[PDB]
């Protein structure tokens, strides 16, 4: 008894939204390219201490976690399979922006997404086909987009290496750059914001489930925290575990509702449509909340 | 058979990195697996 | 990526009061999708079991289903005269539906040997300007000949065509036709034509010729 | 490839026997056998013939009902079991195997046979 | 509950022919309707679905971008559209409901299939049939059978009747399924058997109907 509203995906305020999300992504790069170094990243790089934790943590915690959610709420079979598949993505680009917000050590956020992007091609497969035995009895590793993967990494290379050229060579236009970045992003998150909503209209009130949104709430907040556990039990500096706690929290959501909409017909999916959303608009409060929280700290210290 | 360019600022299967946009249009040719699955237990706490 | 189905026997043959067991097998894990239709010669299938071990309305109790991994099997406890069809299997935990080869289940009875009758072509169609030969199979039970063309102890193949007639009403037994068709030319240069069909219940296979 | 038949004897009318043949030459799985019976300098008449593996038992019309074929895919043997022999029945049994898949009816390889006949 | 087909004809090689599915009893907004194709002779096979409800569509692999499939809640219908008909193409089509199971929350059974409209596809034209007798051989197992014929050749639309003696003969009458040439038309073969008493000394003619034209023959067989 769900359905979408009709000529869902090709009205006009699709196409705006999918544009705009791109638009988004570059000046986000761009204005990140204005904190890394080359250098910086090199030794980063060339002495992996926090990286290795940064995947170990993510690829460690999240997968586990979706589990245990996935097998204590008593979800269905395809609920379970959705978080589990949610759990396995790649890190994403949204942790740069919130350790960014954190005072963190942004040559290392890029080390940490970058390859945990580009060891996600080996390990997403290779953990689903693990875990997912007792719950779906199909194959799940051709449909993972490996060329997107590639291809998605490099295109979000391109940006941050544009912005780390432009502040090594030319500073003089840097200030010019990052407020018009700033406002850039402030004006299409107030678009995106309205835009999503007039998308969905009232289909998202039948994926209000209480176990949906249980799930997908308690699963960032407990990333966050055992990422910061698991980081701190390594004595590290204050700043990179602080980072390595906003990667292992944040996912990179798309890659969920291309596998989902590729294996399983619309009916099937249901309401599992908009998971991702909701894990998106979880993620985000709880980003917020902890920057806050933070910043309280600081004040008082 | 999935050659999807996920955008990590996404949360719809249309967010994707193609400056044609052809996934927002019609014939969106981004997943080339027709035998979907219907699978019955979808439905089963187990 | 098709979804295969394998169903084992082809053209099982039982009489009246027997039991038949006919085996669809899944490349595939379908999990428990397999559906058993009954289409009877010159009419729209009918539904018969489904979920693979269920039982649609108004179908006798004589059949029944089964399931054993990705073997999928239906039971006929005792044959009756309208049982004479032939029956597909199916496919539901995929988009993409695939049916079954077929098995047809056909009555049984005794061999009978054929007998094979030869016509050389009339004199309207060998002035129309085609010559057709006709080599007659006529009452013979189990429906498994093979049909040779010889003229001058020469083999042809890709110009002769075969129909065979369904089980007679009474008799139950069938009957084959196999026709060569040649060019003028071809007709009368030859001199001898003859056919060689070979049969189960033929010690050796019989020749039948003509002269021009 | 080669094969020779076992069995053949006197028996009194309404006995049973147990003619049968094994295969020297190789497998006979994917292939089919057939038995013949010989009258006596007039003809080769065909009594039963046996498919491959589960899949028919044919036999003709006069032997309908009483006879019974069985055949070995181990030892590559089948067994012509007869029942209430009639003096009708008295021939040299013949053997021979399908040489097509298909059950066209290409019997190649035959058998030297052994006689039986019906003692009253 | 029933469903209807309509809109089976003749096509040439290359054109587009449409075929609705007049559906009545229920409401095809929710169903799931389905289209099932049989070859002359072969057995079934798949060629379209449609799940109106959520606008889900997917077609077999033979026919993947040639056919269409369409639903019209309004009038209560189901349509396949083909285009590019190769020759092989030519079948009869069904149409196919899904049941669904509430105790066992799947689809079922396709219960409900509809008669079904014969879909031939061939770049010929309609032809009268032509009849060759099949003189009875003096010597051809002389006895107590004799084997007469009366080949028909040369026609394309498919059905033709056959008799003998105006149906005063239905002793041993064998009349062979139609047989694809490779030229495109359709030749017939109907055999009968007579006591061999001279032939029966009776007049043997056949009685060959052709409805797409108007065509009688009643060619005489005789003895050669």
């Amino acid at each position: 008894n769900f359905t979408l509203p009709p000529n869902f995906g090709k009205r006009p305020t699709d196409l705006a939204l999918s544009v705009i999300l791109v638009f988004m992504l570059f000046f986000i790069m761009l204005s990140l390219g204005c904190t890394m170094e080359f250098s910086k990243i090199k030794a980063h790089l060339w002495k992996p201490k926090g990286l290795a934790i940064a995947l170990v943590a993510q690829y460690g915690i999240m997968p586990l976690t979706a589990f245990v959610l996935g097998k204590v709420f008593r979800l269905k079979n395809i609920e379970a399979l959705a978080i589990l598949v949610c759990g396995c993505s790649p890190g994403g680009n949204l942790s740069n922006v919130f350790s960014l917000a954190m005072k963190g050590d942004m040559n290392l956020s890029i080390v940490m997404t970058t390859c945990s992007t580009f060891c996600a091609l080996g390990m997403m497969p290779l953990l689903l086909y693990i875990y997912s035995r007792g719950i779906y009895d199909g194959d799940l590793k051709d449909k993972v987009p490996y060329k997107g993967i590639v291809i998605s990494l490099v295109l979000v290379l391109i940006p941050c290496t544009i912005g780390i050229v432009l502040k090594s060579k030319r500073p003089q236009y840097m200030r010019y750059v990052i407020k018009g970045g700033m406002i850039i992003i402030l004006l299409c998150s107030v678009a995106v914001t309205v835009l999503s909503a007039i998308n969905v209209g009232k289909s998202i009130m039948f994926a209000m489930t209480p176990l949906l949104i249980a799930t997908s709430s308690l699963m960032p907040f407990i990333g966050f925290l055992l990422g910061y556990v698991l980081s701190a039990l390594f004595c590290l500096n204050g700043r990179c575990r602080r980072t390595v706690s906003m990667e292992t929290g944040c996912q990179n959501v798309q890659l969920c509702s291309t596998i989902l909409n590729v294996a399983f017909p619309p009916e099937v999916i249901g309401p599992l449509f908009f998971f991702p959303l909701l894990y998106m608009i979880f993620q985000l409060g709880e980003g917020l909340l902890l920057i806050a929280i933070f910043w309280c700290y600081e004040k008082f210290k | 058979t999935n050659l999807s360019v996920p955008n990590p600022l996404g949360f719809f299967p249309d967010h994707q990195l193609d400056p044609a946009f052809g996934a927002n249009s019609n014939n969106p040719d981004w997943d080339f697996n027709p035998n979907k699955d219907h699978w019955p237990e979808a439905n089963k706490v187990g | 990526s098709d979804i295969q189905m394998t169903q084992s026997p082809s053209s099982l043959s039982a009489s009246v009061g027997d039991r038949v067991t006919i085996t669809c097998r899944a490349s595939q894990s379908v999990s428990s999708a397999v559906a058993w239709y009954q289409q009877k010669p010159g009419k729209a299938p009918k539904l018969l079991i489904y979920s693979a071990s269920s039982l649609y309305s108004g179908v006798p109790s004589r059949f029944s289903g089964s399931r054993s991994g990705t073997d999928f099997t239906l039971t006929i406890s005792s044959l009756q005269p309208e049982d004479f069809a032939t029956y597909y299997c199916q496919q539901y935990r995929y988009s993409l539906i695939t049916f079954g080869q077929g098995t047809k289940v056909e009555i049984k009875r005794t061999v009978a040997a054929p007998s094979v009758f030869i016509f050389p072509p009339s004199d309207s169609q060998l002035k129309s300007g085609t010559a057709s030969v006709v080599c007659l199979l006529n009452n013979f039970y189990p429906r498994e000949a093979k049909v040779q063309w010889k003229v001058d102890n020469a083999l042809q193949s890709g110009n002769s065509q075969e129909s065979v007639t369904e089980q007679d009403s009474k008799d139950s037994t069938y009957s084959l036709s196999s026709t060569l068709t040649l060019s003028k030319a071809d007709y009368e240069k030859h001199k001898v034509y003859a056919c060689e069909v070979t049969h189960q219940g033929l010690s050796s296979p019989v020749t039948k010729s003509f002269n021009r | 490839v080669q094969l020779q038949e076992s069995g053949g004897g006197l028996v009194q009318p309404g006995g049973s026997l147990r003619l049968s043949c094994a295969a020297s030459g190789r497998t006979i799985s994917r292939y089919a056998m057939s038995w013949f019976r010989q009258a006596p300098g007039k003809e080769r008449e065909f009594v039963a013939v046996a498919r491959r593996s589960g899949d028919g038992a044919f036999y003709a019309d006069s032997v309908q009902g009483r006879f019974t074929v069985s055949r070995d895919d181990a030892k590559n043997t089948v067994y012509l079991q007869m029942n209430s022999l009639k003096p009708e029945d008295t021939a040299v049994y013949y053997c021979a195997i399908d040489s097509d898949t298909f059950y066209s009816g290409s019997y190649d390889y035959w058998g030297q046979g052994t006689q039986v006949t019906v003692s009253s | 509950v029933q469903l209807v087909e309509s809109g089976g004809g003749l096509v040439q090689p290359g054109g587009s022919l449409r075929l609705s599915c007049a559906a009545s009893g229920f409401n095809v907004s929710s169903s799931y309707i389905h289209w099932v194709r049989q070859a002359p002779g072969k057995g079934l096979e798949w060629v379209a679905s449609i799940s109106p409800y959520y606008s889900y569509t997917s077609y077999a692999d033979s026919v993947k971008g040639r056919f269409t499939i369409s639903a019209d809640t309004s009038k209560n219908t189901a349509y396949l559209q083909m285009n590019s008909l190769r020759a092989e193409d030519t079948a009869v089509y069904y149409c196919a409901r899904y049941q669904y199971d509430y105790y066992y929350s799947y689809y079922a059974g396709l219960d409900y299939w509809g008669q079904g409209t014969l879909v031939t596809v061939s770049s010929a034209s309609t032809k009268g049939p032509s009849v060759f007798p099949l003189a009875p051989s003096s010597k051809s197992t002389s006895g107590g059978t004799a084997a007469l014929g009366c080949l028909v050749k040369d026609y394309f639309p498919e059905p033709v009747t056959v008799s003998w003696n105006s149906g005063a003969l239905t002793s041993g009458v064998h009349t062979f399924p139609a047989v694809l040439q490779s030229s495109g038309l359709y030749s017939l073969s109907s055999v009968v058997t007579v006591p061999s008493s001279s032939l029966g000394t009776q007049t043997y003619i056949c009685n060959v109907n052709h409805k797409p034209s108007n065509t009688k023959v009643d060619k005489k067989v005789e003895p050669k």
